[PDB]
């Protein structure tokens, strides 16, 4: 891959383990075993205890039954989106951008609301992310496509 | 009774004398249960003090009453002793003592156990392993012999001093030889690992007698136990006493050595087998045993509690009969004894099974040995002299405030009390009829 550099690497770890000897004390010390204690303790990095703690309770049933709509209807409009792709023939053409425009105003007119709502109830939980991230991969796959079709007209 | 039982009743000045050998720390925590073990290994590395709290939420809560068991030994053995924390808290910190020996044991550092074995160079008149195994089984079967009363067998005489004071044996008179006592058919029917501890327990509490030195004897036992098997070891380095002490070992099979004065001596299998084979009869469902063994010492041990038919020069054919059986219990012998003996010695071919032995062989023994004790007698004293129920409430209240009543009918009013408080009861009744 590189240079010889990597033989100059394992010459020197070569050479450098040629002369060992086990150790004992350099091994662990106090502060790092406190330290591996403290994370791997209930609520330490690798122990995070939180996980959705009150999930079932948070963002009340009412927020609830609206994002399960919401979801339903982003993936009714994906899924009408994606039968219609791929784009082989032209009627398909004019179909594709009416679905964008649709998915455009419903994100304008649901999403941006429901926004300002959690942002007004201070909700931690990133439920918007997941219909963000959606919307952002077939927006992002249909300005693909016209490109490539603008790119087979050149 | 077992390692554990016999450290908790030790001072904490002998506790932390004993720590001060690696190898008596490695035993200990060797013999703690299994969540104590990762304690001990996760506090191991451990400069500073952890909070009660937080050690309890290391195990569920579902399994709490193990973690309250470990930790309640943990306390008794004092391998770790609670640390007053700042701001009103508990630290739990090891022993450092402990932790600093058990570090030496596992990582290393210090001086060996051993001073040397190089030093005179190799052994002029070593043995080998099988030597060493047939010896010391030649001494065990010595040993038990003495235990029987066979002539053949003749040991030393504070030996069997030993055995008159564990009360396996009983001496009614000076000069004749004592007789083995139903306790001596019980650790007879123990199994050698078990008959090993049994017995240097007994030498530990007789040794105060001695007046020699407890914390010595547990570290050089537990530097025994885990000696390499076939590697000699030099005797120097040792008191006096211990050397001594070491002779009683020779005498028990043990430790070979070829003269007192020998430097070397070779520590053998039952030595470490004490810390802690495949078994040589076979049991089948018509209630007969197939033994693979020849010496007399077995053959007697079988004979105790089953009827032997044959006896080819390698194999010993006997059946379990109620007879026999019931003629073992009389002896002194209870069934749960003889199943753990059959366990113990089961074929390696019989190990195949899911259980080791048949249900139903088990399942015929423990009915026959309720068989004897299937009817109760209690010698007594019966009151059935009542006129009125509460003369008889007041007096049987009595009876159970001093704890002589055998048995009580307040439907009847009939009441049956020991011989010994009877004159007592007499007497508060009379008080009570006389103040009345």
């Amino acid at each position: 891959a590189t240079s010889q550099d990597i033989i100059n690497s394992f010459q020197s770890i070569r050479q450098e383990m040629e002369a060992y000897t086990p150790k004992l004390t350099q091994v662990l010390s106090s502060s790092a075993a406190s330290s591996t204690i403290t994370a791997l303790s209930p609520g330490g990095a690798l122990m995070q205890g939180g996980t959705q703690q009150a999930i079932n309770q948070m963002v009340p049933n009412d927020i609830q039954s609206e994002l399960k709509h919401l979801y339903v209807a982003v993936g009714e409009l994906l899924r009408h989106f994606w039968s219609c792709f791929p784009v082989n023939t032209p009627f398909l053409e004019e179909k594709v951008v009416k679905m964008k425009s649709n998915l455009e105003r419903f994100q304008v007119t649901k999403l941006c609301p429901f926004q300002e709502k959690i942002r007004r109830q201070y909700l931690s939980t990133n439920l918007v992310s997941h219909i963000e991230e959606m919307l952002q991969t077939a927006y992002n796959k249909l300005h693909t496509w016209q490109s490539r079709r603008l790119m087979k007209k050149t | 009774r077992n390692l554990q039982e016999f450290l908790g009743g030790l001072s904490p000045g002998v506790l932390d004398r004993l720590y001060g050998h690696p190898a008596t720390c490695l035993a200990v925590f060797r013999e703690l249960p299994s969540l104590a073990k990762n304690w001990v290994m996760r506090m191991l590395f451990l400069e500073q003090p952890l909070p009660q709290a937080a050690v309890a939420l290391w195990v569920k809560k579902e399994f709490s009453k193990a973690q309250e068991e470990s930790t309640g030994l943990l306390s008794g053995l004092r391998i770790w002793h609670t640390q007053l924390l700042p701001g009103g808290l508990q630290g739990l910190i090891l022993n450092p003592i402990f932790r600093q020996n058990l570090r030496i044991a596992l990582l290393g550092g210090g001086k060996a156990w051993s001073d040397d074995t190089s030093q005179l160079g190799p052994d002029k008149h070593a043995r080998d392993v099988p030597s060493l195994d047939k010896y010391a089984e030649e001494r065990w079967e010595v040993v038990l012999h003495f235990m029987v009363g066979s002539p053949s067998a003749a040991v030393s005489q504070d030996l069997a001093q030993l055995l008159s004071q564990a009360g396996l044996m009983k001496s009614t008179e000076p000069g004749e030889p004592p007789c083995i006592t139903s306790a001596g058919f019980q650790f007879l029917l123990l199994d050698t690992p078990a008959q090993l501890w049994y017995f240097m327990l007994q030498y530990l509490q007789t040794a105060q007698s001695r007046g020699m030195d407890l914390v010595e004897i547990l570290s050089f036992l537990f530097q025994l136990s885990f000696s390499t098997l076939g590697k000699d070891y030099s005797v120097e380095g040792m008191s006096d006493s211990l050397l001594n002490f070491l002779q009683h070992l020779r005498e028990f099979g043990l430790v070979f050595q070829r003269k007192r004065k020998s430097r070397r001596y070779y520590p053998t299998r039952l030595a470490i087998n004490l810390s802690s084979q495949p078994g040589f009869i076979v049991v089948e469902t018509n209630y007969r045993l197939y033994a693979y063994t020849e010496s007399e010492l077995q053959i007697a041990l079988i004979a105790l509690f089953s009827e032997m038919l044959y006896r080819f020069p390698n194999m010993v054919v006997a059946q379990v009969t109620r007879e026999s059986v019931q003629q073992a219990i009389a002896s002194g012998i209870t069934a749960q004894q003889i199943i753990h003996f059959l366990r113990t010695r089961a074929h390696p071919v019989m190990l195949k099974q899911t259980p080791v032995l048949p249900p139903t062989i088990t399942d015929q023994i423990r009915l026959w040995e309720l068989e004897r004790d299937r009817l109760r007698f209690t010698e007594g004293v019966l009151y059935n002299q009542f006129l009125s129920q509460v003369d008889f409430e007041l007096l049987l209240a009595h009876a159970r405030e001093l704890g002589v009543l055998v048995f009580e009918n307040s439907a009847k009013r009939l009441m049956v009390v020991t011989p010994a408080g009877h004159s007592d009861v007499k007497r508060f009744w009379k008080r009570q009829k006389h103040s009345s």
